[PDB]
């Protein structure tokens, strides 16, 4: 019983370890053919419906039927994730975990920053009896004891690691026995490390690439509520392929550099926004007929949300888009303004984006 | 070019030594000697310190070295700072 | 001082290594304070001299902004700066930086609820994970097991592993809840 | 094969001009400057083809009532009450237009989704004219480079 | 390019001297040996 469910529970995990990444774009493809199929989809008729045109007549089944399956594969793949790539994670975290015991005594002499949530969440793990479960390292209680048993204390430190005091002089003297069996649920509960287990589920749920997967079963869920959520799991190839890789870190290698010029050009416009809220009032009418005329810079808010969107878009700048200054008592200044908004914000910041992209590919 | 005058920065300090301009693989030919010369023997940061321990230090106090830092620093004689040689090549044969 | 010159002018002496082992404790305490530098000498050979770095001076120096100084002064004297002119411009650094290290030490005379309220949502939701384990009613679902199935088999694992992915989703929306009332 | 059927249609001659790249070595290089990233090119616009069919599912649910194209008011043209036109539409005017797809599609003042969709047509402009495009040139000058 | 090249020209003339053709090393065996050198053993203005 005891001796062939684990044995079977181990073959499953076997081989979804073996079979993640397999199930992994295997999901990719699942998600380009639903959304193959939802581009042939048509809204038809107080509520609105969508409905799936279909030329051959049998597409809803069929996507029905690729809803569910990817909805399975992406819970396989969270069952490899949890199978394949969590004991090395675990691993790394309990390396680093004994080494910060061992070398800077980080229980010990200091203590964490309280800024830290792994280094707050691991305290924890010290004092679990089934440390290093995956770290080969099965002395490492031993050694710190040995580093800092004179100065801190004995007790102290082992208390700390859990090491059992007044019990391991008594197992170096005569043992105990006492009679226990695996066939022995109650003993196997007994047996399992509830603290341990608690740790490293924290460590499971603040793992990023967890998270993006259950982000992943998640979407795949709703999208048996609505259909079009299938289309957020293309974001996946990004990941899925290397190739693209390349690419997209030609943004993200800069993304900082992006981010604080796109916020250097809303500075810029809005200091434009200011000169023109001021001095450039009348020019900012949109109206078709004259009789009641919108005006986009009476509200400076309006103003901005205007220079925003149609000035920055627009290819020529402001003046394309606002009216003309033709016999007007500034219309020296007026160009002047169009001409250095075209050439900061148009030409230059726009250059700023490109020469940041193309360096980062350099 | 910005990004190419850093790279030239990093590099040229990674490689030379600042103050007497040795390349590190002669360093290196010891394990850890260039990082050990530029942060022990030729240290920028101590060079600096000692100029500033020369001038709080009262001038009749002056030990011989000292005095003699302190006249060609007066008279802006830079020759006190070594150039092309250092204590390990002075010393090859005889340190090691 | 002393014993460090004598160190570092024997490379291999026995008896001075001896000492030094009967000397870490105060060279250890001293390691910060001693300052060494190579110079050529009067003599025509490069000498080691050993001086005085004071704590204040250090602690200067190891201010952010000097050290934002410093990769400027390296960069400039890198980048345009000649190899003739170079240790005069390093001078000219060393002085302006120790002018106002001396005016900095003249003058200076005499998130948590966030990571709080992480650690309360995985403690909180672990433990509910871990109340289903300590109910001892997993002899009460032997019904079904002992009447061994692969398909029983396969259904546990499933439900397990179902099971932790409903709790990280619980553990996701008390996060969302926790940083809406935390901020509120 | 081309010249043959040039004398059926005398028109066949014009490809024999895509000849110039294998006659001429200093075309070559021009050409190069493109065939050497060709992958990382296709890669691009499949990618730019993936982020607009994502606007695309975006816009088929939230913004449809801002799709209409005819002059007349007696009868609208919608272009994105079915997906396949809509995504036909954001990948044929949307793309090649300057500004994006906000320059052609109606305009949202005064209306609920107002922010919502400034949001949209802003980060379509900043995604797709501005960044994949400058991925294109900055492909195109690494090769030369 | 342009610039590339300048940088080649302005690093060639840095580290080999446009007469001999030894690198600046050997000279700076002894101080200033490469300026030394390259201002008065092999000096173009000179040669002209
Ligand atoms: N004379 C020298 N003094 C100091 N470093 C030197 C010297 N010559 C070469 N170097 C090298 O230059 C490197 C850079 O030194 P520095 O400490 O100034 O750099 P940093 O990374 O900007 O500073 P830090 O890490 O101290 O904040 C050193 O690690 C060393 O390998
Ligand atoms: N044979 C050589 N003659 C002159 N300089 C040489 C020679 N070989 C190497 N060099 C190096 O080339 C450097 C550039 O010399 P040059 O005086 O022509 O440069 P410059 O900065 O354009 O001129 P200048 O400062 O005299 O107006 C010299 O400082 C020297 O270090
Ligand atoms: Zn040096
Ligand atoms: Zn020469």
């Amino acid at each position: 019983f005891w001796k062939k469910i684990i044995a079977y529970q181990q073959k499953l995990l076997n081989y979804f370890a073996r079979n993640f990444y397999n199930m992994r774009m295997l999901a990719l493809f699942v998600a380009f053919a639903i959304n193959f199929i939802l581009l042939f989809y048509k809204v038809s008729t107080i509520a609105v419906h969508y409905v799936l045109e279909e030329s051959s007549g049998y597409m809803e089944p069929t996507l029905r039927i690729l809803a569910i399956l990817h909805t399975v594969i992406s819970f396989f793949c969270i069952i490899g994730y949890y199978c394949l790539k969590v004991p090395l994670v675990i691993f790394k975290r309990e390396k680093e975990v004994a080494r910060k015991l061992e070398f800077d005594g980080l229980y010990i002499t200091e203590q964490p920053s309280e800024d830290d949530i792994k280094g707050q969440w691991d305290r924890l793990v010290i004092n679990t009896q089934s440390f290093p479960n995956n770290y080969w390292d099965k002395f490492v209680k031993r050694k710190v004891m040995d580093k800092y048993g004179e100065f801190y204390g004995r007790d102290r430190i082992s208390e700390l690691l859990g090491m059992d005091k007044a019990a391991l002089d008594f197992s170096d003297a005569r043992e105990k026995k006492k009679p226990k069996k695996d066939s022995s649920l109650s003993a196997v509960l007994n047996s399992i490390d509830v603290k341990y287990q608690m740790w490293k589920l924290g460590v499971v749920f603040t793992d990023n690439s967890f998270l993006y997967l259950a982000w992943y079963m998640t979407m795949s869920v709703l999208g048996h509520y609505n259909n079009f959520f299938f289309a957020a799991h293309l974001l996946d190839i990004a990941m899925g392929f290397k190739t693209l890789r390349t690419i997209l870190s030609s943004v993200t290698h800069n993304g900082k550099q992006l981010v604080l010029t796109v916020g250097l050009l809303a500075v810029v416009v809005y200091l434009y926004t200011v000169v023109a809220f001021n001095f450039f009032r009348k020019f900012y009418n949109k109206s078709e007929d004259g009789d009641t005329p919108d005006m986009k810079c009476d509200d400076m808010l309006t103003c901005y949300m205007f220079h925003m969107y149609v000035g920055v878009r627009a290819g020529g700048g402001i003046g394309d888009e606002i009216e003309d200054p033709a016999g007007d008592e500034y219309e020296i200044y007026r160009i002047i303004f169009d001409i250095t908004f075209f050439f900061f914000v148009i030409v230059i910041l726009l250059a700023i984006i490109q020469g940041l992209i193309i360096d980062a590919f350099g | 070019e910005l990004r190419d005058q850093q790279e030239q920065v990093k590099e040229d300090m990674e490689t030379k030594c600042f103050i007497c301009g040795i390349g590190n693989d002669y360093f290196d030919t010891v394990p850890h000697g260039f990082e050990t010369h530029t942060l022990q023997e030729h240290n920028l940061a101590n060079y600096l310190f000692f100029l500033m321990y020369l001038i709080n230090k009262d001038e009749t106090e002056h030990t011989g070295q000292e005095s003699y830092v302190w006249k060609m620093y007066q008279e802006r004689c830079w020759e006190f700072f070594p150039a092309g040689d250092c204590f390990r090549k002075q010393y090859e044969d005889q340190l090691n | 001082v002393l014993l460090t010159n004598l160190s570092e002018h024997m490379p291999n002496d026995t008896r001075l290594q001896t000492f030094l082992e009967l000397a870490e404790s105060v060279l250890n305490y001293f390691q910060p304070f001693l300052g060494r530098i190579e110079i050529m000498g009067s003599a025509k050979r490069i000498e080691r001299v050993y001086f005085e770095i004071s704590e204040s001076s250090r602690t200067q120096w190891e201010k952010p902004q000097v050290k934002e100084s410093k990769r400027q002064f390296i960069f400039d004297v890198v980048n345009e700066g000649g190899e003739k002119e170079k240790m005069e411009l390093f001078v000219n650094f060393c002085e302006d930086t120790i002018f106002e290290m001396q005016l900095a030490a003249q003058i200076s005379e005499s998130s948590i609820l966030t990571v709080r309220s992480a650690l309360f949502a995985l403690r909180y939701n672990i433990l509910t994970l871990m109340r289903m384990l300590s109910l001892k009613s997993l002899k009460k679902q032997m019904k079904k097991v002992k009447k061994m199935t692969v398909k029983d088999m396969v259904t546990a694992f499933f439900s397990s592993y179902w099971s932790i992915f409903m709790t990280l989703l619980h553990f996701v929306a008390s996060v969302f809840r926790g940083f809406f009332r935390i901020i509120c």
